[PDB]
């Protein structure tokens, strides 16, 4: 009867996840 | 390249032991008796090496 | 049910206390003894006795998977009554 | 065969009995055995005289170039004459293999160091002298890397104790740490673990 | 030329100075050496198990990981998919664990110890991670040599995600304080060189070999539990020196970003060990239910597993390099020999060839570029 | 022999001597050496201190786990005394002060402390007593401190008529005050002193525990060598690379040692007294920044 | 796939050799570096106010052993020494007999917090949920004798956690 | 036969004389040990001590097992020459701590069970 | 702005019972933030919560001024917090005890007791089992 | 008496001083060491207390003993020791440093700080947590505030 | 975060990022402490028939 239930990704799965080096330009010349 | 030296092996000098746990050991060479309890023959299959047993004492705390 | 040795130091369930003349009551001076004043002898001899009409039962504990290993217990012998291995629970057969 | 078995690896398994066959066809004089495993590890069992030889031949020919010691160690066992084995294991970058070598000495005989071939060695010798009493020749610096000062005999030696000889403690009279000999408060409890009825049949021996 | 001796992770070190520079550095260790080896061979498989939590303690998991698959390689059987995916999620915290430690110690000595502080906030939510999924923050022993010992709990996913969306941002700051400061350059630029021949005849593996250039991730050449099935990148290094160590490291935590993403996105339903009775122990409920499930719980739990006669070495890429386990078993439960392979012992073995002709303050930066932890190099 | 007080094992850490000693002044200086060599051969030790625990750590390793006891205590109540010498058969009298306080002068710690600790152990049921007095002690002293000496063992004997009764004579050592006091001065010719190391006695007080028949016995404590006070002092400031306590003091070290023939020494112990010129380096060594002294026998 | 992570050339032009001479001599970098610091300087920290506040727990989590029993009132331990043969540090001493009433029953159950590893080996081989490693941590002790646990002390420490290892293990046992 | 790959020595000459001369670096090295490491004990204590350890082995009838022992004499000496040990390894040689124990059959049987 | 965290300090100020409350909820716990009463404690202590607050700081509890012997106004510790309020402090659940209260039984501790270490109270440990040999008595009648 | 009541206030003065700054020098031997520094982090801010972070062996009140201490170790560790200002105190954390813990039955581990050193407070767990070892920093400053050293000089 | 609008831009452009859309303390996002029971599915090895041991 009862379903199996245990931890999963929720449907459609997780949002992006940012891994790339952000360092900003700030601007003087 | 090869002494060819007649002269029965002893290592005791490199083992490290200390002398009254060379000379006053008695180790026994046998093969273990089955475990009557069972019917299996598995563990009288090899040789074994023990050494005399030595005294036990109750420690005053705990037992 | 803790009683008291003649010493005066409480004896605990497995009925151990250090007689008079032990060296090792000095431990206890100026500090305690731990003793657990629930004794699992006496609570378990006040549990009622189960009454099933049924010549086989089982037994686990209680709870379901929180017990104990489910376990069958024989209820023929009429002199006695039927006490589980692990939780010392008493079944009996409804007589006359 | 099913999900809970580990699959198996043919043409790896090919591959490495082509190239033991290879290496001891060039090299007859030292190699003894070679072996391969069912998952996929080949072994090549030679003569202590040619440790120098086959490593060398193993790190510099074009088809083999193992230059990487992944690890070097001894395992004892004292039923045998030669007490001691010593495995080699390499990697191999350019195929992306690795092999491994043994071979064998006793408490007597040394063993070439290796420190030539592999710089990598020169603790791992150190390790094996400390730990097994295996001694090194030619080796730049032989000594103990791991147990303390003046400690005697070699401790991962079969027959060595568990617990050992001898324990420290500070004295307050001598004011200083002192070694005494070993005195437990509670024994090691030892256990008789091993079963009867054997569990696989096809490691069976001769009765004999 | 004067001999001096730093004495006591702990470390005992000789040197012969020639004014500021280092002539020779004479490592001395065996302040941590325990005996884990000897004591492996008196227990059994599952009770050897923690020592491995123990011997490279800033990367338990990876440890865990190591030893386990060497015992299923000698048991010829394999863990479930979604244990696998487990394994490899945590594998990668734990390697994001590790580089943080590595990175903010290597800084603190130095002298910048303000990301150690940034840093070890989230080693602690990492650390609640673990916690969470086997009830003990550092010595987790969650990972055995039949896949993993329970279940994640309900909610776990959902705050890994979580932590994972916000980690780039601590890495960013990390950068923005030591990637172009000066100081911080002129400590590590040029400092430690070590050639690609030199490196590989040392034994080095991992950091110290990418480094100079060569192309070598044990997860790449060799995978192993389901590391074929995810894409990340391997960042190389140019010059050899711990300037490139630092930038392959902190590229190396981006990545394990990203494999943590994929894990997340694509984890399996199904069981967490192998559906073998004689060799994973059964449910608490099949135990106290079924005859059988309650014999092998009792002959597992006292004796343990029999493992087929055999030697194998076993090498993952640790996030300090190759973590090799050599294990040899002689058909009982208990491990005949276990040797235990750790890349601090050849660094650390390499570390008087990369300081030669150096001051004595660059000694400190090559020991924190090799990430020595001591219970491994020691055992 | 009550056989939970049956000596097992090899005389090590964790073995048991069947010796259960409360060591009353065990916080001083011969009183850590009494300890650390009941404590070495696994022996219950009760320590019982009217000082701050913090002054009793040093003697927590001396013992195993369990076999060192630290109870509070105070001279003047005898219940303290009973509570701390009740499970004990060996009761080891180490009280003493060298000047007088407020609250405690000579009396009180050489007369009626030795006397109350000496009664309760007899109530109590001790099998062994060891008392330490001084060599030098007397009644007609003109020092108060060894009148006091003689009195309280005049008392200990009356009260513990199986007291063992040990006169030591300048002790020496590490903690020692006899070396330290004449080398921290940075008189003689007529006074003789003959000083005994601390080791030798802290054996001999073991041993008199482990003799059987020296239950009765006074014995004196006493160095090989006699020296004159002044070359004493020289040979000091020698071996410390030096150039060459109110009034009861002073008196006690300008007065000479005595003679003791027919009291039995260490020698009937089994001791072999250790000479000055061994130890006096060992001692001397933090006084820093070959030729010794000649003796009188 | 690989990547280069010290692989950038710099620029020769006049703008770009002006930018590195400005930034060398300026100190443009380092004020940088001063400016995140100052943001960190503005922010909420994370220390929280103990003892007043604690650090989130688990229920799976490894605390003080403790001895639990049957809500009859008898001890659920009936002495099969499976957890003494388990513990990998030998940290659990164990001797039994029959009792008065003939049942299994221990008569020393000791456990060496000193040498115990909390790995919790113990109360996953209990086939009874007997032994069990409670919630509790802040059981810190001024001497090492009463760091050696007895029977007596473990089954105070299960009547005294008894609610709370009882809701863990209700929260608990069906992950298990 | 028992042909026997050397280590050192194919002989006992040269490895007595091996043993001569780590006994000559010992005796030579004793007197700065004494002093180095601010020993309480004497050089004729301390060179009496390196006698009964070169004594203890004179049983010793094969000549890899008399270099062998040379080797880990002289491994010893590096030990002490370059101040690894401390003053702890140093006077772990003198047992200054173990009560003695006696020898004879009355003192055993009264002490324990222990031969 | 500035009005506003000034208003909410003296918010907090006027929420603990005035300035004399203040000053002893700020030097009893170095803290003086203001939150809804989760519960009472049989002892003493009071148990807050603020879900507005970071994951850690959002739960606290008050220690009681006096435990079972001893007068805690200064000496606070941990083990002072009975098992059913330590499984909610500790965020092992999300429901406190005065909700769902836990199970009870005859065996369990009525009182809870702190940590007693260097206190009469400490546990001292012991043998729990039996003399194993038992030896011979002779007879209280001389033989001749 | 008058000087009953100043030595007792002088005393409280004294060890709220000594116990409000405690500086402590931790051995990093092992792997407790981790939840050593986990304990300084930001989180716990073992600073906040008074405990300083590093303080130097000639200026530090407090030992910690975390991690294993081998038969190699124990010398150096007992000569640092002995090079403590007089009010030291010793927190042996960890099942290792407690009684050897896992390594017991080894033959190059000595079993237990305590065979070396006093201590004072004995911190149980493999690891403790840092919440558990800064209680037990706090139980060794409730014991610093027990002490009564002027009432007993004035007694004696 | 309970901080105010200058201190966000303050410390905004100190740092030169957004910080409250990636903040470093945990907030309501987090998962709830108490759970709903699982169910923790069964093994290829469950069934009733075909289902040797010799075969796996
Ligand atoms: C500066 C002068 C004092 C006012 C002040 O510091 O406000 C800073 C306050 C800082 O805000 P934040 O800490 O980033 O935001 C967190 C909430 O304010 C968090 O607010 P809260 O609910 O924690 O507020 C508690 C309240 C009560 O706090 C206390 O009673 C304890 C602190 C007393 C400090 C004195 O704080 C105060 O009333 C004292 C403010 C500073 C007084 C100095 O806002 C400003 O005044 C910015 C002005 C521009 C600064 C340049
Ligand atoms: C002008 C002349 C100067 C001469 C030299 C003076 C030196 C400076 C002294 C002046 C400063 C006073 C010290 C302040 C101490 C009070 C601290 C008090 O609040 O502590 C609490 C009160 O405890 C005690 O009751 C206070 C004892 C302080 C000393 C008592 C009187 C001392 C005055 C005697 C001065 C005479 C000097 C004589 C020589 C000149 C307990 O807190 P605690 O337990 O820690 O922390 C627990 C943590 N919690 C709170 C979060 C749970
Ligand atoms: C920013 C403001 C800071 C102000 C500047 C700093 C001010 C410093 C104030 C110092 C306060 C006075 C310190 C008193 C304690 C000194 C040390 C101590 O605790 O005493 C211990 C010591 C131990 O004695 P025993 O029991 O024999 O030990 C045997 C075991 N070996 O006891 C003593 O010596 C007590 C000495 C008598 C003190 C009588 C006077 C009372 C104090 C007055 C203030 C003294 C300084 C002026
Ligand atoms: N040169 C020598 O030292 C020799 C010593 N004498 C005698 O030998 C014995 C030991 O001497 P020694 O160890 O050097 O002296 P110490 O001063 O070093 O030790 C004296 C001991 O007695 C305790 N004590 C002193 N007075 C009292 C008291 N009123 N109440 C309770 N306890 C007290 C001390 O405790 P606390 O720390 O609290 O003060 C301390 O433990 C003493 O009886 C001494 O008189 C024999 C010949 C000389
Ligand atoms: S938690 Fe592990 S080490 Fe501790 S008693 Fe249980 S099985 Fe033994
Ligand atoms: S506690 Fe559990 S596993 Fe241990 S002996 Fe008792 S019933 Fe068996
Ligand atoms: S006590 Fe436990 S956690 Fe700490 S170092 Fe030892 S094994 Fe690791
Ligand atoms: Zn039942």
């Amino acid at each position: 009867a009862s379903k199996v239930k245990q931890d999963m990704p929720p449907p459609g799965g997780y949002g992006p996840i940012d891994y790339k080096r952000n360092l900003p330009r700030r601007g003087l010349s | 390249q090869l002494i060819a030296v007649d002269e029965k092996l002893d290592i005791t000098t490199l083992t490290g032991v200390p002398e009254e746990h060379i000379k006053t050991r008695k180790v026994r060479i046998f093969v273990p008796a089955r475990n009557n309890m069972q019917s299996g023959v598995n563990n009288t299959k090899k040789w074994k090496m023990e050494f005399d047993t030595r005294e036990r004492w109750e420690n005053p705390l705990m037992g | 049910g803790v009683r008291t040795s003649p010493t005066g130091e409480k004896v605990t369930h497995t009925g151990q206390a250090y007689d008079d003349g032990d060296y090792r009551r000095v431990r206890f001076s100026d500090r305690q003894k731990e003793v657990n004043e629930n004794f699992a002898i006496d609570l378990i001899a006040e549990q009622p006795v189960s009454e099933v009409g049924s010549r086989v039962i089982s037994c686990d504990g209680g709870g379901g998977a929180l017990g104990h290993p489910r376990v069958y217990i024989n209820l023929d012998k009429e002199t006695k009554t039927g006490t589980c291995g692990y939780c010392g629970l008493q079944f009996r057969q409804p007589h006359h | 065969t099913r999900p809970t078995i580990r699959p198996r690896n043919d043409v790896v398994h090919k591959q490495l009995s082509a190239f033991g066959q290879y290496v001891a066809e060039i090299l007859p004089k030292y190699v003894q055995q070679v072996q391969v495993s069912c998952f996929n590890e080949l072994e090549i069992f030679i003569h202590p005289d040619g440790v120098i030889p086959v490593l060398t031949f193993l790190r510099d020919h074009t088809n083999a170039q193992f230059k990487s010691l992944a690890d070097l160690t001894a395992v004892d066992v004292p039923t045998r004459q030669n007490r001691f084995e010593i495995v080699y294991n390499l990697l191999s970058l350019r195929f992306n293999s690795r092999i491994r070598v043994k071979t064998y000495t006793d408490e007597l005989t040394p063993i070439e160091s290796s420190v030539t071939v592999y710089k990598a060695a020169n603790w791992y010798e150190r390790e094996i002298w400390d730990m097994f009493g295996v001694f090194f020749a030619n080796h730049p610096d032989l000594r103990r890397i791991l147990t303390d000062y003046g400690f005697e005999g070699h401790p991962f030696r079969k027959d060595f104790p568990l617990s050992g000889y001898v324990e420290l403690r500070y004295d307050d009279e001598v004011k200083r740490v002192v070694a005494e000999p070993v005195e437990l408060a509670q024994e090691f409890r030892k256990f008789d673990l091993n079963s009867p009825w054997e569990a696989f049949p096809a490691y069976r021996q001769p009765p004999e | 030329n004067l001999t001096l001796n730093f004495g006591p992770g702990v470390l005992r070190l000789v040197m012969e100075l020639s004014g500021e520079m280092v002539r020779k550095c004479d490592p001395h260790i065996g302040l941590l050496h325990r005996g884990t080896e000897k004591l492996i061979e008196y227990k059994t498989y599952l009770q050897a198990l923690p020592y491995f939590d123990r011997l490279d303690y800033v990367s338990m998991m990876c440890n865990e990981q190591a030893y386990s698959l060497a015992v299923e390689k000698l048991l010829n059987i394999q863990p479930p998919p979604r244990a696998q995916w487990i394994r490899v999620l945590f594998g990668e915290i734990t390697r994001l664990l590790n580089h943080i430690m590595a990175v903010t110690t290597h800084a603190l000595d130095i002298g910048a110890m303000t990301p150690f502080f940034w840093m070890f906030e989230e080693r602690e939510k990492m650390f609640e991670f673990y916690e969470r999924v086997s009830g003990a923050r550092m010595h987790a022993a969650y990972i055995r040599p039949g896949g993993v010992h329970q279940d994640l709990p309900l909610g776990l996913l959902d705050d890994i995600y979580e932590f994972s969306k916000n980690f780039s941002f601590r890495i960013d700051e990390l950068e923005e304080m030591l990637t172009n400061n000066r100081i911080w350059r002129n400590r590590t630029v040029d400092i430690g060189v070590v050639t690609a021949e030199d490196a590989l005849n040392y034994g080095f593996s991992g950091v110290m070999l990418r480094g100079s250039g060569i192309q070598w991730d044990l997860r790449k050449t060799q995978p192993y539990d389901v590391y074929d099935q995810v894409e990340f990148d391997v960042p190389i290094g140019s010059r050899g020196d711990c300037y490139d160590r630092y930038l392959c490291r902190v590229e190396e935590m981006r990545q394990s970003l990203r494999i943590i993403s994929q894990c997340l996105n694509k984890m399996p339903p199904g069981e967490i060990k192998v559906d073998d009775a004689k060799v994973s122990p059964p449910k608490r409920a099949e135990m106290k239910t079924s005859m059988e499930s309650l014999i092998h719980h009792f002959k597992l739990y006292t004796e343990g597993y029999q493992v087929p006669p055999g030697a194998t070495y076993t090498a993952i890429e640790a996030p300090k390099g190759e973590f090799g386990v050599y294990l040899v078993s002689d058909g009982s439960s208990r491990p005949y020999r276990c040797k235990i392979k750790a890349p601090g012992f050849a660094h650390l073995a390499g570390l008087d060839k990369m300081s030669k002709g150096h001051m004595l303050a660059d000694v400190v930066a090559i020991i924190g570029t090799q990430d020595i932890v001591f219970g491994e190099v020691d055992r | 022999l009550h056989h939970a007080l049956i000596p097992h094992g090899k005389g090590g850490r964790s073995s048991v001597s069947g010796i259960v000693a409360t060591v009353f002044g065990a916080t001083g200086f011969l009183g850590r050496y009494v300890v650390n060599h009941l404590g070495r051969m696994g022996s219950q030790v009760i320590v019982p201190y009217r000082c701050e625990p913090y002054d009793t750590m040093h003697l927590r390793p001396m013992g195993d786990l369990g076999q060192i006891i630290f109870m509070e205590w105070n001279g003047k109540d005898k219940d303290s005394i009973r509570k701390v010498v009740e499970h004990s058969n060996v009761v080891i009298n180490l009280v003493g002060r060298e000047w007088e306080t407020k609250n405690f002068d000579f009396e009180d710690v050489f007369v009626k402390i030795p006397h109350a600790i000496a009664q309760v152990s007899k109530e109590a049921g001790v099998e062994k007593l060891i008392h330490i007095s001084h060599l030098n002690a007397d009644i007609k002293s003109p020092s108060r401190y060894l009148r006091s000496k003689a009195v309280g063992e005049k008392e200990v004997r009356a009260a513990f008529p199986e007291a063992t009764i040990i006169k030591p004579s300048d002790i020496f050592g590490r903690e020692d005050r006899f070396l330290n006091y004449f080398a921290s001065m940075r008189l003689g010719k007529e006074t003789v002193k003959q000083p005994v190391y601390i080791v030798d006695v802290s054996k001999g007080i073991i041993n008199a525990i482990k003799d059987p028949d020296a239950k009765g016995k006074t014995f004196a404590f006493v160095g090989p060598n006699r020296y004159l006070l002044f070359d004493l002092v020289q040979y000091i400031f020698a071996v410390a690379y030096r150039p060459f306590t109110t009034r009861d003091k002073v008196e006690r070290v300008h007065m000479s040692d005595m003679t003791l023939p027919h009291l039995p020494g260490l020698e009937d112990l089994g001791i072999q007294a250790t000479p000055l010129e061994l130890k006096a380096i060992e001692v001397l060594r933090r006084h820093r920044t070959v030729k010794p002294a000649k003796t009188v026998n | 796939t690989y990547k280069f992570v010290n692989m950038r050339e710099p620029s020769m032009d006049m703008k770009s050799v002006t930018d590195r001479a400005a930034q060398t001599l300026l100190w443009t970098e380092l004020v940088r570096g001063l400016g995140m610091t100052l943001s960190y300087l503005f922010r909420e920290p994370a220390t929280i106010n103990y003892p007043f506040e604690k650090g989130p727990l688990s229920p799976r989590f490894r605390g003080e052993h403790a001895l639990r029993r049957y809500p009859s009132g008898e001890e659920r331990c009936i002495a099969c020494k499976l957890c003494e043969a388990v513990c990998p540090a030998q940290a659990i001493t164990i001797e039994a007999e029959p009792r008065a009433d003939g049942s299994r029953r221990t008569t020393r159950y000791d456990i060496d917090m000193t040498k115990c590893i909390y790995c919790g080996f113990c109360q996953e081989a209990c086939p009874v949920d007997a032994i069990v490693e409670g919630p509790n941590f802040e059981f810190s002790t001024e001497t090492h004798e009463e760091l050696l646990y007895n029977k007596e002390k473990l089954l105070n420490n299960g009547d005294k956690w008894e609610a709370e290892i009882a809701a863990n293990i209700q929260a608990d046992y069906l992950y298990r | 036969g028992t042909s026997v790959k050397p280590i050192f020595s194919r002989d006992m000459n040269e490895a007595k004389r091996r043993v001569r001369e780590l006994y000559r670096a010992w005796y030579r090295e004793v007197p700065n040990t004494v002093h180095l490491f601010q020993l309480d004990i004497s050089v004729k204590q301390g060179r009496d001590k390196v006698r009964e350890m070169f004594m203890k082995n004179a049983h010793v009838t094969d000549p890899r097992v008399v270099d062998l022992l040379v080797i880990k004499g002289k491994m010893e000496l590096e030990e002490t020459i370059n101040v690894w040990k401390q003053r702890t390894h140093i006077m772990r040689f003198f047992h200054e701590t173990e009560a003695p124990r006696p020898t004879d059959f009355l003192s055993k049987f009264y002490v324990g069970h222990d031969p | 702005e500035l009005v506003q965290v000034l208003r909410r300090g003296l918010q907090q100020v006027s929420g603990h019972g005035g300035l004399r409350g203040y000053l002893r909820v700020l030097f009893r716990a170095n803290d003086v933030r203001v939150g809804t009463l989760v519960g009472e404690d049989k002892y003493g202590n009071k148990y807050y919560e603020d879900n507005k607050q970071f994951f850690g700081r959002h739960r606290w509890v008050i220690y009681t001024t006096e435990m079972n012997g001893r007068d805690t106004f200064w000496d606070v510790d941990g083990s002072m917090v009975p098992p059913e309020w330590h499984r909610w402090l500790h965020c092992m659940t999300d429901d406190p005890p005065t909700t769902k209260p836990p199970t009870a039984r005859k065996y369990i501790w009525t009182n809870h007791k702190f940590n007693v270490s260097g206190t009469p109270q400490q546990y001292v440990p012991y043998s729990t089992t039996r003399k194993k040999i038992q030896e011979w008595v002779p007879p209280s009648t001389p033989y001749k | 008496s008058r000087g009953e009541y100043v030595v007792a206030k002088l005393d409280d003065l004294v060890n709220w001083a000594r116990r409000s700054s405690l500086w402590p020098m931790t051995f990093g031997l092992a792997c407790c060491a981790v939840e050593m520094m986990h304990m300084a982090a930001p989180r716990y801010d073992m600073d906040r207390f008074g405990v300083v972070f590093r303080a130097s062996p000639r200026q530090s009140d407090v030992m910690i003993v975390a991690g294993t201490l081998t038969n190699k170790m124990a010398p150096a560790l007992r000569k640092v020791y002995d090079q403590m200002p007089e009010p030291r105190y010793v927190v042996s954390m960890g099942s290792c440093a407690n009684g050897g813990g896992y390594y017991h039955y080894s033959y190059s581990v000595v079993r237990g700080c305590d065979r070396i050193v006093p201590v004072d407070i004995y911190v149980p767990g493999c690891p403790p947590t840092a919440e558990a070892l800064l209680y037990g920093i706090l139980q060794l400053q409730r014991k610093i505030k027990r002490e009564k050293r002027l009432r007993i000089w004035y007694r004696r | 975060a309970s901080a105010t609008r200058v201190i966000q831009l303050l410390r905004n452009w100190a740092s030169g990022r957004d910080l409250q859309a990636k903040l470093q303390l945990r907030y309501q996002e987090i998962s709830k402490r108490t759970q709903p029971p699982p169910k923790l599915p069964v093994g290829p090895s469950h069934k009733l028939s075909n289902n040797y041991y010799c075969t796996r």
